[PDB]
DNA sequence: TGGAGTACAAGTGTGAGGAAAAGTAGTTGGGAGGTACTTCAT
DNA sequence: ATGAAGTACCTCCCAACTACTTTTCCTCACACTTGTACTCCA
C-alpha cells in the first residue's frame, strides 16, 4: 500500500513511459495549429511546465493577476477525431518495436482507462520483495502506535542496500516518541543535515527519477523540510529543556536571503530568550540593557521576514508580546 | 491564526512535527503546535448486512453505484415531521437499473419495497449531492448518469403506512453532443470529457442545457476523469482532472488555474464537504483540506497532511463529526486493489485555527476491495463514526460501526459433474478401499495378535537370510560388470517383508545386517542422522521417532496403533536405497569422465580451494 | 608494522598503496608520521 | 559532510584561511518591472584571525589550547597559503576638517598657481576617500581640483557653487 | 564462469553435509552429475557454444543428486532453504569468488547471482531441461521418494493417518507399471509439457483428489461436517514455529497470487521472529563515515535488555507440538452445505500447496485436468 | 450395420519478452592569465 | 591599397550528479496438424 524507497528501473516501465509522452508530443503539436486557425520526447515534454520544487502541485492564489477568461471555444466530437489520427497514423510505426503488452497498454490508456496495476507489484527481485514487505510493515506499525517494534523493522530497513530518503527522516519519530533509550530525535535530523545540505541550483531538464524535492532534498531556493524540521525541534527541545544562545548562533551563521520561515525562527528565538530573561528576580545594571536587544532583533528579524516571500506572521499580536515585556522592564 | 504558512501552501506531514509556535508564556502549553495532543484511539467494527442483489485497467467514468443520504420529500416540508434516508443503489442483468430507516441498527424498512425503476443502460454514477444548512431544507432529488443519457429524479412524499417511495422523473437527455459525460452536481450541471455546461431544472414532471458554457480541454491528458463542484453556492464552480483544478465565474468572464499537478503529483479524488468553506482534497502523495477564503470565496490552500500510500484507483470519502468545541473531519482514502482504508483526524476550531492528530488503518472482509464506501450523516474523546461498504466484484452491502471503545468458485466448479452414469463410478474406486482397507485393518492386527513372537523371530530370520543371499548375488553382478566407466534397491526379496510388526527389533535386523560387511563394495546411508527430515528437529533415535508419532494421532483415529506401525515401515522399504557402490566404483567413474573433456575444462573442473 | 597518525583524531593508522591518504574514522587529510623503535645517540653534551 | 576548519589546520596544509564570499545581485531589465536575484559565490577571501568571521572568536584559554593554539592566540592577522600576513596601518590625513597647507609644488603644476592652498580630505559612510584641493590663482582665480579615475579635474568654484544650491550673488 | 558456477555448487553441498546432514556420499554423487553436464559443454561447437546455464540449474543437479540417493527432501524443501537464503542461492555472486568477480562480464554475474526466485513452474522445467541434457535415465535411479511425500503432506496440514493410505491406494490404480514413479526426462523440443510430465508434480493431484473423494462421497458418515469446520479453522490458523515462520518467509516472495500480502494479518510475535529471521538476510546482502554514524545512532540491537541470554525456557515451539494443538483441536469426530464447507479445505490446501512449490494456478489446475480424466477414460 | 462432419489426444515450427551492471551523454559546481586575430583609417 | 594594433572573444579547465542506452544473455510461450474420442442423419 505504502510508498517504496527503491529507484526500480525496468525496460517495460521505460517503454510505456517513452511510448506515453510521444503520443502526447504529436498530439501537442498538432492542436498547436487547429487552435490558431481559428530528443528523448520526455526532456522536450517537461520544457513547458514549471516543476514546483517546493510543493508537490505549484498552487497559485486565485483572486488575483493570474485571471482569464472562460475559453468557450470547445471541442467536439468531429474535431476530436480528426486531431488523433494523423498521430495514431504515425504512433503506429513505433508500435511495432514495442512488446505487445505495452502495445495492449498504450491502446486502452489513449481512451482513458487507467491502468489498476501498480508499478511495484510485478518487480519480484527478491530484494526489493522485501523491501515493500518492511515498508508496509513500517507504516503499519507507526499506525499501531508500536515504537520499539517499528524501530526494529527501520532500523533492519536503513541497511538493506538500495533505500532512498524517503523512509529516512519522515518516520523518525520513532526516537521522538520512543523517549526510553532515546537519541533524542535530533541527534538525527542534525545527521540529515550534515549529510544532504545541498547548495546545487535546481536543473529542471533532467526527468527526475526516485528522487523528488519537495520533502526530501535541499537545493537553492528551497530549504529542505528537514532543515527547518531540525529548527522548530531544537527550539521547542531548547526551552522544554529548561543553550538558547547556541541556536541563536546556528540560525545565525546560514543567511538564507530566499525564505522567511529561517527568518520568524531566527525572530522567534530572541524572543523565547526575552521571555525568559524577563523575570529579573528584583523581588539592575547590565539586565536592563541586555533585554532591550532582544526586543530589538525580533522587530528587526519579523521585518525582514516580511520583505521575504509568503509567510503570513501575526506581527500584530508580537508587538503585544513585547509591549508587556517591557512592562516588566519598565 | 498560527504562523507557518506559505499562503499559497499550508502544510501538517507525517509526524515530522508541526511548522508553527507563538510561544505564549501562559503556563497552558506555551505552543500552538498545529499537532494536539490525546491518547490513542483504536476502532473496532460491529458487522452488519444491509441488502445486497482488459482487467489489467479499469474504468475512471464510472464512480458510484449506490448512495444514501438523508432526504427531505415536499411533503416533509409542510408536516412537522423531517428526516429519512433512503437508499438508492444499482441492479439488473448488466446493472441496469435503479432502487432504509435505523431502528438500533441500519436496516431495509420493514415493507421491503424498492422502487426498482428500470433502465435501457448500464448504471454508471449514484450520487445525491445534498443541501446547504442556511437554505433551511434539505434536497429531494437524485441524479444519476447512464452510457446512453442523463436522467433526474427526484423523491416525491415517502409514506409511514406502507414505507412507500413513488417518485417523477425529469427527461432523460441524450448525446446531443457525441461525447461521454462524468460528473453531476445541484447544490443540469454536467461535465464531459473536456467540457463542462449548466442546465435549468424543470419542476413539471409531465410536459435542458442553458446556454453558457465552457471547457478545459489540455491535449495531453489521457486520462478521462472529470468532476464538477460549486464552491460555497455564490454560482462558483470547481472542474477537476488528474491534472490541474480550475476555479471558473460563469457569472462573469472568470477563470484560473488554481493547482497544476503534472510534474510529480496527480489529482485523485475530491469530495466536497458539507462545510461550505472547508472542502477536502485528494491528491496522490498528500490530503489537502482546503478551504475558502474569509473575504472573497475563492480558494484557500489551508493545513493538508502527506499520503504515505501511492496508487492510482484511490478515492475518499469524510465525514464531520460534529463536537461542542469544533469541528472533527476523518478522511477514509479506499484503493481497488486491496482492503486497507487510511485515515486522519483533522480539527477545525473558530478562527479557521485547525489541526492534525496522526493516522490509523483497519481491515475488511477477505473477498473483495472497495468500489464504493459511504458514511451516514447521523441527522447533523470517544470518537466514533459509522458507515457502510460495497466490494468490486460483490454486491452485497454490508454495515459497519468504528467505536472508540473461503470456498472460490474457482475450485468447486472443476469438481462434481451432473453425470448419473459416473455418479457411482467415483463411488466405485471409492468402494475400492472400503474394503481394502478394512482387509489391513485386520492383515496387520494379526502381527499385532504376535509381540516379540518366535514365529516372527523366525521371520526376521528368514527375512535377513532372504536379504542375504539376494544381496552377494546382486553384488557379485556388479563386479563382473564392474568396468564399464559410462542400482540400489533392497526390495529383490518379494514375498510380504511385512509380516514382522516390531519396529525396534527390525532395527536389530537393521543394524545387524551391516555389521556383516566391513570391507568394501558396499556402502550404507544412516537413519538417525537423515531421518530428522520428516519431524523438522533432532531426531536421535527412530524409536523415539515412532513415540513422537504414536503420541501425535492419539485423537484422531480408532485405536490409532497399526496404521503408526506400517507408515514407519512403508517409509524404511521406501528408504532403504542401501546399494551404493564402495570407494571404487565412482572414484574410477570420475576421473574416468574427466579425461573426455580436453585440457580446457581440466582446470575448470577442481574443487577445494577454499 | 608501519603506521602513521591521524593529526585530528589521534588515530593511529597505517596507509597502503591506492588508498586515498586520509584518516578512516574522522575524513581528516593531514596526517603525520609517527616514530618508530629506532636507534640514534648523542653525546651527553 | 560540512565540517568546521580551524586556522592550525590551515596552517599544516600551507594553504590560507579563506571563508567564501557570497554576493547578490539584482538583474533588473526595464526600470524594475523584471527583476532576477541571483546569490554568486565569488570566491572564498581570507578571514582575520579572531574576528567575527573565524572559528576562535567567542572563545576560551581553554579552547584554544584543546582546538591547537596558544592558550592567549592574539588573532588579528590573515593565514595566506600558509604564511601569516597582517595589513599594516598607515598615517593619512584627518577627515572631513579643511588644512590650510602651504606647499612648493603647486606652481610647479602650472601658470600664476600659488603655494597657498585648502585641502580636505573626505570619507563616505563605507569608509571610502575623496580628496578634494581648492588652489588659489595669482590672477584671484580659484579653482576646485579632485581626481576621478586615475586623472586630475579642475573646475572654478563658483560652477560648483552656483550647481549646489540656487545662489544669489550676494549670498 | 565455470569455475565460480562450480564453487557455488560446492558451496550449497558443503551447507547440506555440515547442516542438513546429507552424507558425504551425496558429495559424489553430484560430481558425476556436474562432471556429465560439464562434458555436456565439451561437446558442443564452441564458438557461439552459448551453453545454458542457470541459477535454477544449481538445484537441479544439487535435486538430481537428491533422488538418486533417494532422500527424502522434496522441491518444497528447495524452494525454502533458498527462499529463507540458507544456502547461497540468492546474492550468489556477493560473497563467492572474492576476485574472479571483477574480471568476469556484467552479464555472466547477474545470472550467477539470485536475482530472482524460480515461478510458475520454472524449477521443473529446468530439470526436466537437465534429465535430458545428460542422461539421467538409465544411468541413474529415476525412483521418486513420493511416500514420505505422502507422509510430510499428512504432517503438513494435521490430517487423520488413514489418508496416507487413501492416497497410495489411489496411486497404485492409475499408474502404468504400478511402480516407479520416475522423474521426466526431455531432450527434444523446447515445449514445456502440458500433460504435468513430472511425478513429482502428480502426487499432489493425486492427493488433492484422495482428499476430496474421501470427504464429498462419504457413505460412511465418518468424517462428520463438525469435524470439516473443525479443521479448516485448525489449519486456517496462524502459529509461531520455525517451519512456518519461514514459509511466512515463501509467501512474501512471490507476488502475483493472493494470500501474498499476506503480512499485514501478521501477530506481534510473528514479526519479532521475522526481523530475527533478518539477522540472516544481510549477511548474505572515505565518507563511509556516515553509515558509520547513522548506524551508531540507529544500532542494530535491541538498545536495552535483549532476548539472548536471561530471556525464557522456550517461547518458539517446534514443529511436533504445534500439530498436537491442531490434533487436539479436532475432537469432534462422533447436504448442500456440506460441500462448500469441503471447498474451504480443499482450496486452503491447495492455496497452502501452491506457493510451496513455485507453481501458477494453471499449473496446478491443468494436473487436475491430466488426472481426474485421465482417472476416467481408464476407469470406463 | 455402413456412410460423412466436428470434438480433442497427441505430437511439433516461429522470435519475443525481460534483467542488471559496466560504460556514457547533459547541466552544474570546481579554478588560471595572456595569446591571437582580421580588420580599418591615414 | 597596405603596415601596423588593439581587440577580434576566441581559447586554455575538470569533475560530479543523475539520467540513458548497451552489453548478450536466458526463458519460453504460442500454437499447428492429422489421428483419437463420440453422435448427427441413410
Amino acid at each position: 500500500m505504502f510508498e517504496v524507497p527503491i529507484t526500480l528501473t525496468n525496460r517495460k516501465f521505460a517503454q510505456r513511459r517513452k511510448l506515453k509522452y510521444q503520443y502526447i508530443n504529436y498530439i501537442s503539436r498538432r492542436f498547436d495549429r487547429i487552435s490558431k486557425k481559428s530528443s528523448d520526447e520526455e526532456r522536450k515534454f517537461w520544457k513547458k511546465y514549471e516543476k514546483p520544487e517546493k510543493s508537490f502541485e505549484i498552487w497559485r492564489t486565485v483572486s488575483s493577476q493570474n485571471k482569464q477568461p472562460i475559453n468557450k471555444q470547445k471541442m467536439t466530437y468531429h474535431n476530436f477525431k480528426k486531431i488523433e489520427k494523423i498521430p495514431l497514423r504515425k504512433m503506429e510505426i513505433p508500435l511495432l518495436h514495442c512488446t505487445k503488452e505495452n502495445k495492449l497498454y498504450f491502446q486502452s490508456i489513449s481512451r482513458g482507462l487507467e491502468p489498476l496495476k501498480t508499478s511495484t507489484s510485478e518487480v519480484r527481485n527478491y530484494r526489493t520483495r522485501h523491501i515493500v514487505t518492511l515498508t508496509d510493515l513500517l507504516h503499519l506499525n507507526v499506525s499501531r502506535h508500536n515504537w520499539s517494534l517499528a524501530y526494529k523493522i527501520f532500523a533492519t530497513l536503513i541497511r538493506i542496500p538500495g533505500v532512498q530518503i524517503k523512509s529516512l527522516w519522515g518516520i523518525g519519530v520513532e526516537i521522538l516518541d520512543n523517549l526510553s533509550n532515546s537519541s533524542s530525535g535530533l541527534d538525527f535530523l542534525q545527521w540529515m543535515c550534515q549529510i544532504y545540505s545541498s547548495k546545487s541550483r535546481f536543473v529542471q531538464n533532467i526527468n527526475y527519477r526516485s528522487i523528488v524535492p519537495p520533502f526530501q532534498t535541499g537545493s537553492r531556493t528551497h530549504t529542505a523540510k528537514f532543515a527547518i524540521t531540525y529548527l522548530w525541534s531544537s527550539l521547542i527541545n531548547c526551552q522544554k529543556s529548561m543553550l538558547i544562545d547556541k541556536i541563536s548562533e546556528w540560525v545565525l551563521t546560514p543567511p538564507f536571503m530566499e525564505d522567511a520561515e529561517v527568518w520568524f525562527i531566527y525572530a522567534s528565538c530572541h524572543l523565547l530568550k526575552a521571555d525568559t530573561l524577563s523575570r529579573q528576580f528584583v523581588n539592575r545594571d547590565i539586565k536592563i540593557n541586555q533585554v532591550i536587544k532582544h526586543i530589538h532583533y525580533v522587530r528587526t528579524f519579523l521585518k525582514i521576514c516580511l520583505d521575504k516571500g509568503g509567510f503570513a506572521v501575526p506581527s500584530r499580536l508580537i508587538e503585544n508580546q513585547l509591549k508587556s515585556f517591557e512592562s516588566r522592564l519598565y | 491564526l498560527g504562523v507557518g504558512v506559505q499562503g499559497a501552501s499550508l502544510y501538517c506531514p507525517q509526524e515530522n512535527y508541526t511548522t508553527k509556535k507563538q510561544e505564549k508564556p501562559q503556563w497552558l502549553r506555551p505552543v500552538d503546535d498545529t499537532l494536539a495532543e490525546d491518547a490513542l484511539d483504536l476502532h473496532i467494527v460491529v458487522k452488519s448486512l444491509l441488502c445486497d442483489t482488459d482487467a489489467f485497467f479499469w474504468d475512471p467514468t464510472v464512480a458510484n453505484r449506490l448512495d444514501s443520504q438523508y432526504i427531505q420529500t415536499a411533503s416533509d416540508l409542510r408536516n412537522y415531521r423531517d428526516g429519512t434516508e433512503i437508499i438508492a443503489y444499482a441492479s439488473g442483468k448488466t446493472g441496469s437499473v435503479l432502487n432504509l430507516t435505523r431502528q438500533n441498527t441500519l436496516h431495509l424498512n420493514r415493507h421491503n419495497n424498492v422502487t426498482s425503476i428500470e433502465l435501457h443502460s448500464p448504471i454508471k454514477s449514484i450520487k445525491i449531492p445534498g443541501a446547504s444548512e442556511s437554505i433551511g431544507r434539505r434536497s429531494n432529488l437524485v441524479g444519476i448518469i447512464t452510457e446512453n443519457s442523463f436522467q433526474i429524479f427526484r423523491i416525491e412524499s415517502v409514506h409511514s403506512r406502507s414505507c412507500d417511495v413513488m417518485v417523477s422523473s425529469s427527461e432523460p437527455l441524450y448525446f446531443v453532443e457525441i461525447d461521454d459525460l462524468q460528473v453531476v452536481d445541484f447544490a443540469a450541471i454536467i461535465d464531459i470529457k473536456g467540457n463542462w455546461s449548466i442546465g435549468r431544472i424543470p419542476k413539471n414532471f409531465n410536459n435542458l442545457i442553458d446556454n453558457l458554457h465552457g471547457t478545459i480541454f489540455d491535449p495531453e491528458e489521457l486520462s478521462s476523469w472529470k468532476r464538477i463542484e460549486w464552491f460555497s453556492h455564490f454560482q462558483k464552480i470547481l472542474v477537476f482532472d488528474r491534472s490541474k483544478m480550475i476555479e471558473i465565474d460563469f457569472m462573469n468572464n472568470w477563470q484560473t488555474e488554481v493547482v497544476q499537478a503534472k510534474a510529480w503529483s496527480n489529482i485523485r479524488d475530491y469530495k466536497r464537504i458539507d462545510d461550505k468553506n472547508g472542502i477536502l482534497l485528494t491528491s496522490r502523495e498528500i490530503i489537502i483540506v482546503g478551504a475558502s477564503e474569509s473575504n472573497d470565496p475563492v480558494r484557500r490552500i489551508s493545513w493538508k497532511h502527506d499520503l504515505d500510500p501511492d496508487d492510482t484507483t484511490l478515492r475518499i470519502t469524510v465525514q464531520k463529526v460534529k463536537k461542542p468545541d469544533h469541528i472533527l473531519l476523518v478522511a477514509f482514502v479506499y484503493s481497488m486493489r486491496h482492503k486497507r482504508i487510511y485515515m486522519h483526524v483533522f480539527s477545525h476550531r473558530k478562527a479557521n485555527l485547525f489541526q492534525s492528530l496522526g493516522c490509523s488503518t483497519v481491515l475488511e472482509i477477505p473477498g473483495g476491495t472497495p468500489t464504493g464506501i459511504e458514511t451516514i450523516l447521523t441527522l447533523d474523546f470517544e470518537l466514533v463514526v459509522d458507515f457502510l461498504v460495497k466490494l468490486r466484484n460483490s454486491s452485497e452491502v454490508y454495515y459497519y460501526a468504528l467505536s472508540n471503545t473461503v470456498d472460490h468458485p474457482e475450485w468447486a466448479s472443476l469438481f462434481n459433474n451432473a453425470d448419473e452414469r459416473e455418479k457411482e463410478s467415483i463411488g466405485a474406486l471409492v468402494s475400492q478401499i472400503k474394503l481394502k482397507e478394512r482387509e489391513r485393518i485386520s492383515r496387520v492386527q494379526n502381527l499385532i495378535e504376535h509381540e516379540n513372537s518366535h514365529d516372527e523371530d523366525k521371520y526376521l530370520q528368514d527375512l535377513g537370510y532372504r536379504l542375504s543371499i539376494a544381496t552377494n548375488e546382486l553384488l557379485e553382478s556388479w563386479q563382473k560388470t564392474k568396468d564399464e566407466s559410462i542400482h540400489s534397491k533392497l526390495k529383490n526379496l518379494l514375498e510380504n517383508s511385512d509380516s514382522f510388526a516390531s519396529i525396534p527389533e527390525f532395527s536389530s535386523l537393521l543394524d545387524q545386517f551391516f555389521q556383516y560387511y566391513q570391507d568394501q563394495d558396499v556402502t550404507f546411508i544412516g537413519f538417525e542422522k537423515l531421518l530428522h527430515l520428516f519431524l523438522h528437529e533432532d531426531v536421535p533415535g527412530l524409536d523415539i521417532f515412532y513415540n513422537k508419532l504414536l503420541q501425535c494421532w492419539v485423537l484422531v483415529s480408532p485405536q490409532a496403533e497399526l496404521l503408526t506401525k506400517e507408515i514407519v515401515k512403508d517409509i524404511i522399504w521406501s528408504l532403504a536405497r542401501l546399494e551404493k557402490p564402495s570407494l571404487f566404483e565412482p572414484i574410477q567413474n570420475e576421473i574416468s569422465r574427466s579425461l573426455s573433456g580436453p585440457y580446457q575444462d581440466i582446470i575448470s573442473s577442481w574443487d577445494m580451494d577454499d | 608494522t608501519l603506521k602513521y597518525i591521524c593529526a585530528e583524531c589521534s588515530s593511529k593508522l597505517s596507509l597502503s598503496r591506492t588508498d586515498a591518504v586520509r584518516c578512516k574514522d574522522c575524513g581528516h587529510r593531514i596526517l603525520l608520521k609517527a616514530r618508530t623503535k629506532r636507534l640514534v645517540q648523542f653525546e651527553a653534551r | 559532510v560540512e565540517r568546521k576548519v580551524y586556522p592550525s589546520e590551515s596552517r599544516q596544509r600551507l594553504t590560507s584561511y579563506r571563508g567564501k564570499l557570497l554576493l547578490k545581485l539584482k538583474w533588473s531589465v526595464n526600470n524594475g518591472e523584471e527583476n532576477l536575484f541571483e546569490v554568486r559565490d565569488c570566491g572564498g577571501l581570507p578571514v582575520m584571525l579572531q574576528s567575527n568571521r573565524c572559528h576562535l572568536n567567542k572563545m576560551s584559554p581553554y579552547e584554544l589550547v584543546q582546538h591547537k593554539e596558544e592558550s592567549d592566540e592574539i588573532g588579528g592577522y590573515f593565514i595566506v597559503n600558509g604564511i601569516e600576513k597582517l595589513i599594516r596601518m598607515l598615517i593619512v590625513q584627518r577627515r572631513n576638517h579643511p588644512m590650510a597647507i602651504i606647499r612648493p609644488s603647486f606652481a610647479n603644476r602650472g601658470a600664476s598657481y600659488s603655494h597657498y592652498g585648502i585641502q580636505i580630505r573626505s570619507v563616505r559612510p563605507d569608509q571610502t576617500s575623496q580628496t578634494n584641493v581648492l588652489h588659489y590663482l595669482n590672477d584671484g582665480q580659484v579653482t576646485f581640483r579632485f581626481s576621478w579615475r586615475k586623472n586630475e579635474y579642475l573646475v572654478p568654484v563658483v560652477m560648483i557653487l552656483k550647481a549646489l544650491c540656487h545662489t544669489s550673488d550676494r549670498e | 564462469f565455470l569455475k565460480s558456477f562450480q564453487f557455488i555448487l560446492k558451496r550449497q553441498i558443503r551447507w547440506l553435509i555440515t547442516e542438513m546432514r546429507f552424507p558425504k556420499e551425496f558429495e559424489h554423487v553430484a560430481k558425476i552429475i556436474w562432471l556429465k553436464i560439464l562434458k555436456t559443454i565439451n561437446d558442443q561447437p564452441q564458438e557461439e557454444l552459448k551453453l545454458q546455464l542457470h541459477m535454477t540449474s544449481t538445484i537441479s543437479i544439487l535435486y538430481l543428486a537428491s533422488t538418486h540417493l533417494s532422500l527424502p527432501v522434496y522441491t518444497c524443501d528447495y524452494i525454502k532453504w533458498i527462499c529463507t537464503a540458507k544456502m547461497p542461492y540468492f546474492q550468489a555472486s556477493e560473497i563467492l569468488p572474492k576476485s574472479w568477480r571483477i574480471q568476469l562480464p556484467n552479464y555472466y554475474v547477474s545470472i550467477l547471482e539470485g536475482s530472482i526466485s524460480p515461478f510458475n513452474g520454472q524449477l521443473y522445467n529446468k530439470i526436466a531441461l537437465t534429465c535430458g541434457m545428460i542422461h539421467f535415465k538409465e544411468f541413474f535411479n529415476s525412483e521418486i521418494s513420493c511416500q514420505g511425500l505422502l507422509l510430510k503432506l499428512v504432517m503438513q496440514c494435521a490430517l487423520p493417518p488413514e489418508f496416507y493410505f487413501y492416497t497410495k491406494q489411489v496411486i497404485e490404480f492409475e499408474e502404468t507399471d504400478i511402480r516407479n514413479l520416475t522423474l521426466w526426462e526431455r531432450t527434444d523440443e523446447r515445449h514445456t509439457g502440458r500433460v504435468s510430465n513430472h511425478a513429482e508434480l502428480r502426487v499432489l493431484s493425486y492427493f488433492m483428489l484422495t482428499i476430496n473423494w474421501m470427504l464429498s462421497f462419504d457413505r460412511d458418515r465418518q468424517y462428520p461436517l463438525k469435524w470439516i469446520l473443525s479443521l479448516t479453522e485448525s489449519l486456517t490458523q496462524r502459529t509461531t514455529t520455525s517451519e512456518s515462520i519461514g514459509r511466512n518467509i515463501v509467501k512474501v516472495v512471490y507476488p502475483d497470487k493472493p494470500t501474498s500480502s499476506d503480512y499485514f494479518q501478521w501477530s506481534e510475535e510473528e514479526t519479532l521472529e521475522f526481523l530475527k529471521w533478518m539477522e540472516k538476510q544481510f549477511l548474505p546482502t572515505d565518507q563511509k563515515i556516515a553509515r558509520r554514524k547513522l548506524y551508531k545512532i540507529f544500532p542494530l540491537d535491541r538498545e536495552a535488555n535483549h532476548d539472548g541470554e536471561f530471556n525464557d525456557s522456550t517461547h518458539q515451539l517446534t514443529f511436533i507440538e504445534d500439530l498436537q494443538e491442531r490434533y487436539a483441536k479436532q475432537t469432534p469426530f462422533f447436504p448442500p452445505a456440506r460441500k462448500e464447507a469441503i471447498g474451504r479445505l480443499l482450496t486452503h490446501i491447495a492455496s497452502q500447496l501452491l506457493v510451496d512449490f513455485a507453481i501458477s494456478k494453471e499449473q496446478l489446475k491443468d494436473c487436475i485436468s491430466r488426472i481426474k480424466n485421465a482417472c476416467l477414460h481408464r476407469m470406463n
